């Protein structure tokens, strides 16, 4: 039993009750990333129309 | 005042914002044409409701919120829906074709289309903000938008707002209501890639709130609708400190501050008591020790699991209706000495309280009764992390065979994305069992 | 919306693809003149899946008719939803492909295949977004066989980002006494192996038993085979033409069903299996459609699906019924059966529910498995190819028409490998 | 048709139980990695239990209660009988226990120990491994092998004058088979067993340790007189019930069982809201081997709890059916007295 920080108001109440106390990547990075994936898409699509050619 | 964007991607994210934007106009008395009568200052104000709402001179309370999908279906339901008025149409963004049920889709191919035109409507909003506090993203974990779109997004928001809070509501596959195989793929693979770029993360298993309407709402097979009107109840009583006068949770990064020390393991548990049946004629109305107790019971959770057998980092009671302080310690103290609730030896064994006085509100001819008191327990247990082992699992059995891989590496990706992404999921599991347990 | 271009190869292709218009122009309350005298506005909500709007709301099938015989073009503008297709669309040569896959392919269908395309593409730029093309035709033929294979590569080539589905009616003695058939399916399977992303295996032998043993027709007409092949295609096509969430597109579809590029062939189901004019009076119960719709004497596939693991399934239910019952049934099917399930898949099998059934039927099930016991089926045409193969026997017909030994030789293999691919799976384990 | 998977090969208890099971003709055995089970006899360690019930038309149980290693490992048990308030120094029934490390009470061991030489009082303990067990007098002796051995034991107060069987002057330890069903309810296995020593007990040299632990492992290897007493050195509750009332003039009901019942009771309850499977989403059945010392005033000790135990050949068969009939049929019934004492509680 230790209540702290009681704040009421009129829309409600709020406080804290305590038992026992203790014992990113750049812009460019994802461009790159992102036309890597294109690249492999347009590759994979360049290699099909060449079997289709065939 | 402090300004919060509300970014709703793919089908679940849409209709779960419906869900909330629904919900939030009935308890802040805004009609659907976006009239708002109890509002004496017309054009604008820094009233706490304004966080969500921004004000035209015409007197319309316009929600500060972009609804995003890669197929026109779902957000046309918006545009003609009983809210239309509501929203202005740049906020409503489309694409004709679909991630389908593919991370690869939504992140790489169809992603990369719109990704440009999404953060410049988001912008659009950022300048009427006078001091943007950050962003709060609704997603599917298992489908193809969800997953890949938000993963992008939630990289572009981290650039382009370095300093601003992001918090997640991530819907948590379930086979009950699952339409894809790959889902686990999905999971995974967007949950790598945000990590670092959320703050706070709700998940929702659909199998618990599935299971909450079959149980407790006596609703045979339940639909998106069921689950929506529920699953929005939580994110309100989760959000209803941002919306309303009060002193705890008034700000997004008080989120993390309070419920997430360790950045990684930002996943709180949200439990929500009493769910009760409006068929129902004669209901007991159950007392705040009752409720308080109920948040203990691992059916009432948004994610399945035992915090019995994990550790507590941190546990905040959010109440609604007829409640004080004085029964609050007297159930918590009686709870105290039935339950099993270890905290952390580094972490304080304390409960962070909330009251609000207006009852929940619910939607005229829905399922959920009207209660006098109800509760929503925020608690950052180790015992979530059972949902990461069930989901990397069922990734491990199908990676093993490479099953549905073909799809993704077809997109751009890489199977060295896969890996990559589940050693993480391996790292974040280990990261749980160090908090956690002792032996 | 997302548009399908539908294209019929052959006298088996258009006969079947015929009726395939005829069940779901009267689903969606659509007459032979092509105007809507429908109740449910569920019928019109995905109309323009399959169907292209004119003036005076008049909806015309996005229907390419393709054969190098006249014949069964006269046919099918005879019969009763002739006049409800684009007279522009059927593009037909004169002379014949006489059950020769190389005719068809490389000779006389080479000819024919540009005019194909024209309409093709005419159909494809008015498409607000195109998801892709199904095929009909048979694999035993020389027109659908051969051309239609042509037409699948030659499609592919300008449409390479969307979706190729095909119905290939796999050839039987049961039903054909055409000696070369082997030939002209086994280069067929090639072609799809490579070239199409869903593949209905629609076997003869299955259509011809189902009729004889089940039906109890002592003498079946290509009809009572074509009654079971339209009532499948209704029902595979259910989750695509009305409003769902599962199995919604072809892509999501595959995306479901090919766990690997090349195992995309599918074992079709129907329950209840029906007589054509035959009224059905007692409507099946839930547990009945779904004990039926798993059992081998439902399979439109001439495969024991107890021989084989199933990879994936889709379940379509059909009527309204309780869903809560259909769901219990499904797990009760997967729980009691589950030797049967890869477990190295979790939740392999998807079900929907579309409240309006088809015509005849108060409820009926259609079933979409990727059975590693298809194999059988492929099994079945490899003996019977490779009996010939050994002698060269009956060669002359496709080396006359330029064709090489190392084509067939080609073909057999990569047969050979589908089947023992489909093998390697089966007998895969979770460890 | 009911279905179950087998996890642990080497689980001669379940090894029984999946072979009555299949016999019934009502249930199927699948591939150990199906998860669309509705039994799982799992494996000993690393179980996953986070994965149970989690499929939808399926009611799933498992032979083990998630927890119950806190009351079957033995640093776990001291640390649970000291700081539980449930058993608390209320706890008359467990030798004096100290956790030692090669976060410690090592300190606080010498405190005690100190405490008895002054007294002059019987100063001989025994360290655990949670073969490999040192009996000594002198507290230098066990500190020195704790350190060498690297692993984390217990000091325990050995029972220096325990009870001994004539014609023999034999020591012994009890095995109590106690199975909790999915509701908790608390059955007493009717039959036990004496795991009887075979050499007489020695006061003065403690290194002979035939005499002093009464393992079938340690007897059936460096026994000198195995089996001349007992076949197997197993005693049953029979012979040792007619024994206490031809030598002690007492039944085995009233001088031990009601101590035992009490033991058991006490250490089930004191866990019963950590492990119970009540409001789950899956279920949890557990046999467990409690291993009991009766000293020379007919006081039973608890010695330790078993976790995954071994039943004695004569019972396999009945206990195993009970198994089946109390605990897995009871969750999943048949279609068309007791050899179990139901230990009541509230
Ligand atoms: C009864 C009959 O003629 O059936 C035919 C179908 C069978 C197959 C087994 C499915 N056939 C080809 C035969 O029975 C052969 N026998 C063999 O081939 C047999 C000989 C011994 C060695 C093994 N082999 C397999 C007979 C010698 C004919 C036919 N079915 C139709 C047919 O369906 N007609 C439809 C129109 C049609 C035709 C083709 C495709 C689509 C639609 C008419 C009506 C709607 C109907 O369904 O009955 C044939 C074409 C002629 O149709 C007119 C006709 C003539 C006589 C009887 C019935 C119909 S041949
Ligand atoms: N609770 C809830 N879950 C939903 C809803 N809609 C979909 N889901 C779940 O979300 C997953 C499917 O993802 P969706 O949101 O439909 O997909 P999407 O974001 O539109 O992406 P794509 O269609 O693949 O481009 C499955 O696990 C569904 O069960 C909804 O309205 N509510
Ligand atoms: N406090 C004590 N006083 C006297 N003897 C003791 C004792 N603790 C244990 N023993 C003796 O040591 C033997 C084995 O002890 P313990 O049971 O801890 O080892 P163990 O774990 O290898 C066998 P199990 O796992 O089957 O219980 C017992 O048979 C008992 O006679
Ligand atoms: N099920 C069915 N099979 C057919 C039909 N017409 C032909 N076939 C089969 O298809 C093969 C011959 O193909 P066909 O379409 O006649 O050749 P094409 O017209 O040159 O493509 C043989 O195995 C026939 O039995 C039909 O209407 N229904
Ligand atoms: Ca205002
Ligand atoms: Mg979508
Ligand atoms: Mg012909």
């Amino acid at each position: 039993m230790e209540v702290i920080e009681l704040n009421k108001c009129t829309s409600g109440q709020s406080f804290e009750v305590i038992l026992k106390p203790p014992s990113d990547p750049s812009l460019e990075e994802i461009q790159k990333k992102l036309e890597a994936a294109e690249e492999r898409r347009k590759y994979q699509e360049a290699e099909l129309l060449k079997h289709l050619a065939e | 005042m402090r300004e919060c964007i509300s970014i709703h991607v793919g089908q679940a994210g849409v209709q779960i914002g419906n869900a909330c934007w629904e919900l939030y106009c009935l308890e802040h008395g805004i009609q659907p044409d976006g009239q708002m009568p109890s509002d004496k200052t017309i054009g604008g104000g820094d009233d706490s409701f304004n966080t969500f709402f921004s004000e035209t001179g015409a007197g319309k309370h316009v929600p500060r919120a972009v609804f995003v999908d890669l197929e026109p279906t779902v957000i046309d339901e918006v545009r003609t829906g009983t809210y239309r008025q509501l929203f202005h149409p740049e906020q409503l963004i489309t694409g004709k074709e679909d991630a389908a049920n593919n991370y690869a889709r939504g992140h790489y191919t169809i992603g990369k289309e719109i990704i440009d035109l999404v953060l410049d409507r988001i912008r659009k909003l950022a300048d009427q903000c006078t001091g943007l506090q950050g962003f709060l993203v609704f997603h599917s974990f298992g489908g193809g938008t969800g997953s890949g779109f938000t993963s992008l997004l939630m990289e572009r928001l981290s650039v382009d707002y370095g300093k601003k809070s992001k918090l997640e509501f991530s819907i948590y596959p379930a086979p009950q209501v699952s339409t894809a195989v790959v889902e686990p793929y999905n999971s995974i693979l967007t949950t790598h890639t945000t990590l670092e770029h959320s703050d706070c993360a709700f998940m929702v298993d659909n199998e618990a709130i599935y299971d909450i309407c079959r149980r407790n709402l006596d609703i045979e097979r339940p639909t998106y609708t069921n689950l929506n009107r529920l699953i929005s109840q939580i994110v309100s009583s989760i959000t209803a400190s941002l919306r309303f006068d009060g002193a705890l949770n008034v700000d997004l990064t008080e989120f993390q501050t309070n419920l997430v020390p360790y950045p990684r393991i930002h996943f709180p548990l949200a439990t929500y008591a009493p769910v009760i049946s409006a068929e129902k004629a004669y209901h007991e109305q159950l007392s705040v020790a009752e409720i308080t107790n109920a948040c203990f019971e691992p059916a009432n959770q948004m994610v399945k699991c035992d915090p019995r057998h994990g550790k507590y980092m941190a546990c905040c009671l959010l109440y609604r209706g007829d409640v004080v302080p004085k029964d609050v310690n007297a159930a918590i103290a009686t709870i105290k000495t039935k339950r099993s609730i270890q905290f952390v030896d580094w972490c304080p064994t304390g409960f962070k309280v909330g009251i609000n006085y207006q009852p929940p509100t619910v939607v005229p001819g829905g399922d959920l009764a009207k209660v006098q008191r109800a509760v929503c327990m925020l608690s950052n247990t180790t015992a979530i992390a059972e949902a990461w082992a069930r989901l990397d699992h069922k990734f491990d059995l199908m990676y093993a065979k490479r099953a549905f891989v073909h799809w993704y590496v077809g997109e751009g990706m890489e199977e060295g994305e896969f890996s990559e992404a589940r050693e993480d999921m391996a790292a974040l599991e280990k990261d749980y069992e160090e908090v956690g347990v002792d032996s | 919306m997302r548009e399908i271009v539908h294209i019929q190869a052959g006298q088996c292709g258009n006969q079947i693809g015929a009726k395939f218009w005829e069940v779901i122009s009267d689903e969606h309350g659509i007459d032979p003149t092509g105007s809507y005298h429908g109740d449910s506005d569920l019928q019109l909500e995905r109309i323009n899946v399959y169907y292209n709007e004119a003036a005076g709301n008049k909806y015309v099938p996005r229907a390419i008719l393709v054969d190098l015989e006249p014949g069964t073009m006269d046919s099918v503008r005879s019969g009763p939803f002739g006049q409800i297709f684009r007279p522009d669309n059927f593009v037909f040569g004169q002379s014949g492909a006489g059950n020769n896959w190389a005719k068809g392919h490389y000779t006389e269908g080479a000819e024919l295949v540009d005019s194909v395309l024209d309409v093709v593409r005419k159909e494809s730029e008015s498409c607000d977004c195109l998801q892709g093309f199904q095929l009909t035709h048979s694999l035993g033929g020389g027109t659908g066989s051969g051309m239609g294979t042509l037409l699948i590569s030659k499609i592919r080539e300008e449409y390479p980002d969307r979706i190729m589905n095909t119905f290939s009616v796999v050839p039987s003695p049961k039903v054909s006494d055409t000696v070369v058939e082997p030939y002209n399916a086994t280069l067929s399977v090639h072609q799809l192996v490579e070239n199409t992303d869903e593949t209905y295996c629609i076997d003869n032998e299955a259509l011809y038993d189902i009729c004889f043993r089940t039906l109890k027709l002592t003498t079946p007409t290509y009809g009572d085979l074509n009654h079971l092949v339209s009532a499948t295609m209704s029902g595979v096509t259910t989750c695509l033409r009305f409003p769902g969430q599962l199995n919604a597109d072809l892509r999501k579809l595959a995306v479901n069903m090919v766990p690997f590029p090349r195992l995309h062939f599918f074992m079709p189901g129907f329950a209840p299996l029906t007589s054509r004019g035959s009224q059905q009076y007692r409507a099946l119960t839930v547990p009945e459609l779904t004990q039926q719709m798993f059992d081998a004497k439902n399979m439109m596939a001439a495969c024991d699906p107890r021989h084989g693991r199933y990879l994936t399934v889709a379940a379509v239910f059909r009527g309204r019924m309780s869903m809560k019952e259909v769901d219990e049934q499904m797990l009760n099917v997967q729980n009691k059966n589950s030797s049967y399930f890869v477990e190295w898949i979790p939740n392999n099998v998807k079900t929907a529910v579309c409240d309006i059934p088809p015509r005849g039927l108060k409820m009926s099930a259609t079933f979409i498995g990727n059975s590693t016991a298809i194999q059988e089926l492929f099994k079945r045409i490899s003996e019977q190819f490779t009996a010939m193969f050994r002698r060269k026997a009956f060669l002359h017909w496709y080396t006359g028409e330029g064709m090489d030994e190392m084509e067939f030789t080609e073909a057999e293999s990569n047969m050979n490998d589908l089947v023992s691919e489909y093998q390697q799976y089966q007998d895969a384990t979770a460890d | 048709m009911y279905t179950f998977v087998v996890r642990d090969e080497n689980s001669s208890v379940y090894a029984e139980v999946s072979r009555l099971l299949l016999a019934t003709g009502q249930w199927k055995r699948l591939r150990k990695d199906n998860p669309r089970f509705n039994l799982m006899l799992g494996e000993r360690n690393r179980l996953p239990f986070g994965r149970l019930g989690h499929e939808p038309g399926l009611v799933q149980l498992v032979n083990y209660y998630r927890g119950a290693d806190k009351l079957c490992r033995k640093a776990s048990l001291v640390k649970l009988i000291k700081t539980s308030p449930e058993l608390s120094e209320s706890c008359t029934w467990f030798p004096e226990s100290y956790v030692i490390y090669p976060t410690d009470e090592r300190e606080v061991f010498l405190a005690a120990y100190n405490r008895r030489r002054e007294g002059r009082e019987g100063n001989v303990w025994i360290a655990k491994s949670s073969e490999g067990i040192l009996i000594s007098s002198e507290a230098s002796e066990l500190l020195d092998f704790i350190d060498e051995q690297g692993q984390v034991h217990v000091i325990q107060k050995y029972l220096e004058k325990p009870l001994l069987l004539e014609p023999g002057h034999r020591k012994f330890d009890i095995r109590s088979w106690v199975l909790v069903d999915h509701l908790y309810n608390i059955y007493l296995y009717r039959e036990g067993v004496l795991r009887t020593s075979s050499e007489p007990y020695n006061s003065a040299n403690f290194q002979d340790k035939t005499c002093h632990l009464t393992n079938h492992c340690i007897q059936k290897e460096y026994s000198k007189n195995y089996g001349r007493y007992e076949e197997g050195n197993e005693m049953f509750f029979e012979e040792f019930n007619q024994y206490l009332m031809d030598a002690l003039n007492t039944t085995l009901e009233n001088s031990i069982l009601l101590q035992i019942k009490h033991i058991i009771r006490s250490c089930l309850m004191c866990i019963e809201p950590a492990i119970s499977t009540k409001h789950l989403h899956y279920q949890s059945f557990q046999l467990f081997g409690f291993d009991f010392m009766v000293d020379e005033e007919l006081k039973v000790w608890l010695i330790e709890v078993n976790g995954a135990p071994a039943c004695a050949q004569k019972l396999y068969a009945e206990l195993c059916q009970g198994i089946v009939d109390v605990a897995i049929s009871s969750v999943f019934p048949l279609a068309d007295t007791s050899i179990f004492i139901k230990l009541h509680h509230h």
